[PDB]
RNA sequence: AUGAUGUCAUACUUAUCCUGUCCCUUUUUUUUCC
């Protein structure tokens, strides 16, 4: 998994070499590829993602698209503003307090 | 040393052969090419000559049987010297029989060298 | 000069075969001593007699014709008088003489 | 012999247990009979166990047959197989008797002098 | 040897038997574990010298090939007068790698 | 518990083998009767301060040397009770 | 490499190859070496730098280490540290005249920068001592002690068996009054860590060399009920 | 308690430091020593050395 | 021809919970006789069962066949039981007395 | 499958319970990354003392008797138990018997350094709970109905009277191998003698004559298997007293030396053994007689078929026709050749110690 | 102002490893018969 060192080693990278040398900033990690560093930035340490609760808006949409899109999290997820395994994640959160 | 580790032992020195490779000509059997006896022992005291050869008749024609009695009660002493019709057939005997169970008895087989007639 | 280390008594035997050396206390051994072809000497490896809370007084080589070698101990032990919050086994502690005996043939000094 | 790091257990229960009673008059052997008490052992142990067990016989006779025995010893070695403090009782019960029989000057104890 | 605290000497009174090492541990002292300046020889306990266990790695165990030594420094604190120094226990270490082998291929 | 009877074994070694060493329990009376003892046994061996006693009293080095041996086994007072 | 043999083998030929060459050159890309991060690469170069110094004399290697000292890494600190303590031990007898250029780096060391500048500034002083026994360089290792002593309630095994051997390096250096005089506030202590440690200390001192000690215990008086003075010693004569 | 029988032992600090022969040697803990008479009289001979400050510091040493 | 692992007596989980011993006992009985069964209690046992069955080729074949068995939307998980402990003493009065029992009876000694 | 289940502690009231779903952290050990293992065995080897014995053991051994254990998990397994024996002292003293039934395998198996951890261990025990214990727990064994643990038990004996001194069992053993009602205690003490003299080797020295009186009733008896293991133990003896104690085995030569003529089968190949050991040991006026006498039967036996007898004579031929005492021209003209035409076969080559 | 608890990885220490070897595991209804 991923540490609070790697991660600040890779913001700090990051805010110096900008998002598409990802290869150089891989070279600055041990035991991290360059696939790996974008992936965790895109997904987890960049600050447009939003760690916030879920406005009761967000959820009625999360629960509609879920069911007019199934399975489709990619998709589903720009539509609403959160990451896909967020998205997930607080779907089947709902689904289960509900069941 | 009882017999159950000399039946480990005969089994030991086949598959150990095999784990070096030998040639069908060096095989610890060709030291044993003139002679057409195995020794059985291990027997259960029940079995007749009758069930000797319903057994080990498998491997060839059984030439001569010679199970071994205790001379004043005449029962079984527990062991058999057996004549096959030919040498190779002892080979593929000992290979093959040491080692079974008859009746939880686990018997066992192996050539004989230098006979002698009773 | 140590106390558990021999080098104080030092006993021989009549008869040639063997020493033993010996401390104030708690240790003695025992060596054997022989010719080879060359009628050169020749010694072996130490046998032992450690025996705890015992002071030695004198030891001295028992003759004996070609038996097993005896050695003759004076002793005493202060292991009671260690123990005794009074002083009576202070005095009424004496002495024992005592003779320790090779065993060529076993290779051990028995007591 | 060669380890520093464990403890002489002897010793630790030399310090730790609670013995019997008659265990310090020292004791020679060769004022004592023993072919008396040996049937008187042999009972003794045998109605504590409900059964025979030789080898706790023949031990006790053994650990005996030295010149001067240790009691705390003994009672050790029998804590195991009896239950303890039948182990106190017992050589609490056979050392006195010991003393009987090693005063006296056939070297026989005065319960079998009795009877 | 000065570096695994889990292993023992048999301490025993010394002998006349000169002591041996195998190829690998040639050239060490037996307790300071140096390289250098070996001044003195090692004698070895008879029972620890006794039947198989002739002419064997004093550390090892295995064929011995050479003579024992003390380095000097063994040699004025006399840390070489205890005895026999064989280590008579395995460790955790030999039979450890042996498993994790005999695991692998 | 672990640490404490784990060295109390080690020194229980070292002292059964080394009569003289301590422990953190080792008392008043102990430490100098060892202390003694040890003189003694030096005293012995060194071939002049035998002299030297036997010349500061007037006795003889066999007179001396018994003495010596003799007060080796209790040197300072009885035990501690 | 995975195996012993040719590590050895290949330290020694550094020494060769140093005896070829003069020394700095081989010396300059061994100090190098201190910079990487696995140990046992760099426990290896410290050992070829003891060697390089043994062979072609140590006046030429000592101020290009002492000096490498300075640099501000740990792994080059403890690489020279570690450096001495091979280079003492291998010189023997020879160290009596380094000792005085050496020490003020020692007790540099000892006034932390770490555990282990502790533990192989320790190391440094027993093989030293050992060394120059006998020739009267005995302020240095004196005032070495001085700053060993207080590492005596350490709990790193490596540590305190580190300063182990250095008290009985000096011990056999220094002498066993010296060690007795440091030993003797401690072994009645209030507490028990203390009493421990001290007794520890003291048995190493005792078993060896526990005749020479006749001559150097305290005078202790007698109280009530027991003679505690040894009066055999102030016979007049 | 025995332990409370061992600190009905335990001198005051002013009973230790009115029997010893030298006062100021005498520190707090001394009266806690099983033998605190010996303790003081090694404390008071000469050329000996005294014990590293930093036993009690709860803080290790140059950490 | 058995291989020895092969019990009497096979541990069961993936039940549904609070199951009915009824359906539990013929579920079983699809194979033969069953001699004992045991179903958990504390939650922590919750849900499995230990089955006794009285003939040891109808537990194999039990754990043969019914091992991949799908009621109540989960597979039920079987396995063999390794009874290698005991759990109290062997009550040697009333062992002696039937047994005595036993040699009173036939005529032995 | 304890852990399956999760819930929460403080619901698990029994602390007893808690202590035991923590302390199977043995999974994490068994099956485990480098890293987890470290962790969790000095965690296991810190708590030892809080956890106790108990728990520990009741969860440790039957681990120990899975079946399908294979042979890393083993030796993890037992090193855990080494440690924790190490660090519980006494208490270990009512689990003393469990850790044997499941340790004695190892002293029986084929991997060497199974036998070498599991000696060590039961020493390690042996020296933990002291003898008393020992011998209370162990004594039911020696008269068991099952020649496994009979086996297993005789040689964990040996190993605590290795850790513990032969003069403090021997009572033991003088009783054990002199009991009268059954053969199979008088048997299993004889084998326990044997065993000591091939373990502690150099040291039964000083109790050579104490052990030989113990076991020479035996090369009388009329049950044939206690003969012929009494003369095994002979032979043992002998070679671990090397030249020494030949007038501690003077009481034994008559008892052998005539067994030896009236004998056929496989108390003769156990009775030479034994007389092939002491014939070294032994002063020239004695061995010449000896030897002479012994040679007759031996060329009788370069025919032998059993291997077992094969091996006997080589063992001997090599000690009896290799001294100093004899002629170089008898053995050019009397073993030679029937040597050479009965061993040098393939069947020897193949195997491992007639090699 | 340095507390213990830590399923936190990092950093370090041990000229530790990475070649060392299987040989005393043979254990059961004695059984190779002129
Ligand atoms: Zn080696
Ligand atoms: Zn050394
Ligand atoms: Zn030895």
């Amino acid at each position: 998994v991923w540490r609070n060192t790697e991660d600040e080693i890779l913001k700090a990278a990051v805010m110096k070499y900008g998002k598409n040398q990802w290869s150089r900033i891989a070279s600055l990690l041990h035991r991290k590829s360059a696939k790996q560093c974008k992936a965790r930035w895109y997904e987890w340490l960049d600050p447009s993602i939003k760690k916030t609760e879920w406005s009761r808006e967000e959820e009625e949409k999360l629960l509609h698209l879920a069911k007019l899109m199934p399975t489709q999290w990619r998709t589903i997820a720009p539509i609403i503003g959160r990451t896909a395994a967020q998205c997930l994640e607080h779907y089947e959160f709902l689904l289960d307090k509900a069941a | 040393m009882n017999p159950l580790t000399k039946v480990k032992l005969i089994n030991e020195l086949n598959e150990r052969e095999v784990q070096l490779g030998v040639a069908d000509k060096v095989s610890w059997h060709s030291e044993y090419k003139d002679s057409a006896w195995i020794f059985l022992g291990g027997l259960p005291y029940e079995l007749t000559e009758g069930d000797i050869i319903c057994v080990f008749s498998q491997y060839g024609e059984i030439v001569n049987i010679n199970l071994v009695r205790d001379k004043k009660t005449g029962k079984s002493k527990g062991f058999c010297f057996l004549c096959y019709e030919d040498q190779r057939s002892t080979i593929l005997a000992v290979d093959n029989f040491n080692g079974i169970k008859i009746k939880g008895r686990t018997i066992r087989v192996d050539h004989v060298s230098n006979y002698r007639a009773p | 000069c140590r106390r558990i280390v021999p080098g104080q008594f030092l006993a021989v035997d009549p008869k040639g075969r063997a020493v033993m050396i010996s401390a104030i206390e708690k240790q003695k051994l025992v060596y054997i001593l022989n010719r080879d072809a060359a009628a050169r000497l020749t010694i072996s490896s130490p046998l032992e007699a450690h025996k705890a809370n015992t002071l030695v007084y004198h030891v001295v080589g028992v003759d004996v014709g070609f038996e097993n070698p005896m050695f003759a101990c004076l002793e005493m032990d202060y292991e009671e008088a260690d123990n005794d919050p009074t002083g009576e086994a202070a005095a009424n502690t004496q002495q024992t003489l005592t003779f320790y005996e090779l065993d060529l043939g076993l290779n051990h000094v028995v007591r | 012999e060669q380890d520093n790091r464990f403890s002489n257990k002897q010793k630790k229960l030399l310090k730790q247990l609670k013995f019997a009673e008659c265990l310090e008059k020292k004791v020679d052997m060769s004022k004592v009979n023993l072919e008396v008490i040996k049937p008187w052992i042999t009972k003794r142990v045998t109605e504590i166990l409900g059964f025979e067990d030789d080898v706790v016989i023949e031990f006790i006779f053994n650990q005996l047959e030295v010149k001067n025995p240790d009691s705390k010893m003994m009672q050790i070695n029998l804590t195991g197989f009896l239950n303890g403090k039948n182990a106190r009782e017992f050589m609490g019960e056979l050392w006195p008797l010991l003393l009987s029989a090693q005063e006296n000057i056939a070297g026989i104890p005065s319960a079998f002098l009795e009877l | 040897a000065k570096h695994h605290p889990d292993l023992i000497f048999c301490r025993k009174q010394a002998g006349v038997a000169i002591g041996r090492l195998c190829e690998k541990c040639d050239g060490k002292c037996v307790i300071c574990d140096s390289y250098v300046r070996p001044c003195t020889l090692v004698r070895i306990c008879d029972e620890c010298n006794y039947g198989s266990y002739q002419g064997r790695c004093v550390i090892c165990g295995g064929p011995g090939v050479s003579d024992a030594y003390y380095c000097k420094e063994c040699t004025i604190q006399e840390k070489d007068r205890d005895g026999c120094p064989k280590i008579v226990n395995l460790g955790s270490s030999k039979t450890d790698l042996f498993y994790e082998r005999k695991k692998y291929g | 518990m672990t640490d404490r009877y784990t060295i109390h074994s080690q020194l229980e070694h070292l002292q059964s083998k080394y009569i003289g060493t301590g422990h953190a329990d080792t008392t008043k009376w102990e430490w100098l009767v060892n202390q003694h003892r040890d003189s003694y046994c030096s005293y012995m061996g060194h071939f002049d301060l035998l002299n030297y006693f036997a010349i500061a009293e007037n006795e003889s080095k066999a007179r001396v040397r018994f003495n010596l041996m003799e007060k080796m086994l209790q040197p300072c007072g009885p035990p501690a009770d | 490499a995975h195996k012993k043999a040719i590590r050895r083998a290949t330290v020694n030929t550094f020494g060769y190859i140093a005896k070829a060459i003069g020394p700095h050159d081989v010396l300059a890309t061994l100090l190098n070496n201190l910079k990487v991060q696995e140990r046992q690469n760099r426990v290896c170069t410290t050992v070829a730098i003891a060697i390089v110094a043994e062979t072609c004399s140590p006046f030429t290697v000592l101020p290009a280490l002492m000096n490498e000292y300075r640099v501000p890494e740990l792994n080059v600190q403890n690489g020279v540290l570690k450096s001495l303590s091979f280079l003492f031990e291998y010189i023997g007898e020879m160290g009596k005249d380094y000792i005085y250029a050496v020490t003020p780096l020692l007790e540099d060391a000892l006034m932390d920068r770490d555990l282990v500048h502790r533990q192989t500034a320790s190391a440094v002083v027993q093989h030293m001592s050992l060394g120059v026994y006998g020739f009267g360089c005995e302020d240095s290792l004196n005032h070495l002690l001085n700053y060993v002593w207080p590492n005596v309630f350490e709990t790193s095994p490596h540590v305190i068996q580190a300063v182990m051997g250095a008290l009985e390096g000096l011990r056999v250096a220094i002498g066993p009054c010296r060690m007795l005089q440091y030993c003797l506030q401690g072994l009645f202590h209030p507490a028990r860590k203390v009493r421990d440690v001290y007794w520890k200390i003291y048995n190493s001192i005792y078993i060896g060399s526990q005749d020479a000690l006749i001559a150097h215990y305290p005078r202790i008086y007698n109280d009530d009920k027991n003679t505690y003075i040894r009066y055999e010693l102030d016979y007049i004569l | 308690s025995k332990k409370k029988l061992r600190r009905m032992n335990r001198f005051t600090v002013a009973e230790l430091k009115q029997l010893v022969a030298r006062p100021d040697v005498v520190e707090m803990h001394d009266v806690t020593a099983q033998d605190p008479k010996l303790l003081v009289h090694l404390k008071a001979t000469r050329n000996s050395v005294p014990v590293p400050r930093h036993w009690c510091f709860k803080r290790k040493y140059l950490q | 021809r058995l291989p020895p692992e092969v019990n009497r007596i096979l541990y069961i989980r993936n039940l549904p919970y609070k199951i009915t011993a009824e359906e539990m006992y013929d579920i079983f009985g699809k194979y033969g006789p069953i001699r004992q069964i045991r179903v958990g209690n504390t939650p922590e046992t919750r849900g499995t069962a230990y089955v006794v069955y009285e003939d040891i080729f109808d537990a194999k074949n039990a754990c043969d066949h019914l091992s991949g068995f799908n009621v109540c939307n989960r597979y039920l998980v079987v396995l063999y039981y390794n009874a290698n402990r005991a759990f109290q003493k062997m009550d040697t009065k009333k062992k002696e007395e039937q047994l005595k029992l036993l040699k009173e009876k036939y005529g032995i000694n | 499958d304890k852990l399956l289940v999760d819930v929460d502690e403080s619901t698990l009231s029994p602390e007893e319970q808690k202590e035991r779903k923590i302390m199977k952290l043995l999974l994490k050990i068994k099956n485990g990354t480098p890293p987890m293992r470290k962790a969790a065995l000095r965690q296991i080897t810190d708590k030892a003392r809080e956890f106790g014995a108990g728990p520990l053991f009741n969860q440790i051994l039957p681990l120990l008797m899975s079946p399908t254990l294979e042979d890393q998990e083993r030796h993890l397994l037992v090193k855990v138990i080494d440690r924790i024996l190490y660090k519980l002292d006494d208490l270990v003293r009512p689990y003393v018997h469990k850790i044997l039934v499941v340790i004695e395998p190892l002293l029986i198996d084929e991997d060497y350094y199974a036998r070498v951890e599991g000696r060590e261990i039961i020493s390690n025990l042996a020296k933990a709970a002291g003898l008393a214990t020992m011998i209370s727990t162990m004594r039911p064994d020696i008269d068991n109905m099952d020649e496994y643990v009979r086996n297993t038990t005789a040689r964990a004996f040996a190993v605590v009277a290795s850790a513990l001194g032969i003069p403090s069992l021997l009572p033991f053993l003088k009783a054990v191998c002199k009991s009268k009602k059954s053969w199979q205690a008088r048997h299993t003490g004889i084998k326990i003698v044997q065993q000591i003299a091939i373990l502690m080797g150099c040291a039964i020295l000083p109790h050579l004559r104490s052990l030989v009186e113990i076991i020479e009733h035996g090369l009388v008896d009329e049950q044939q298997k206690v003969r012929t293991i009494s003369a095994l133990a002979i032979a043992a003896l002998a070679e671990a007293a090397t030249p020494y104690g030949i007038e501690s085995f003077d009481s034994v030569l008559k008892p052998l030396w005539k067994g030896i003529r009236q004998h056929r089968g496989k108390g003769l190949a156990a009775f030479l053994k034994a007389i092939g050991y002491l014939i070294p040991l032994m002063d020239a006026e004695y061995a010449n007689y000896y030897t002479r006498e012994v040679m007759l039967i031996l060329i009788r036996e370069f025919q032998s078929p059993d291997e077992e007898m094969k091996k006997i004579v080589l063992k001997v031929v090599k000690q009896c026709c290799g001294t100093d005492g004899v002629e170089a021209n008898y053995i050019k003209t009397e073993i030679l050749p029937p040597f050479f035409k009965h061993f040098w076969q393939h069947r020897m080559a193949l195997d491992r110690r007639n090699y």
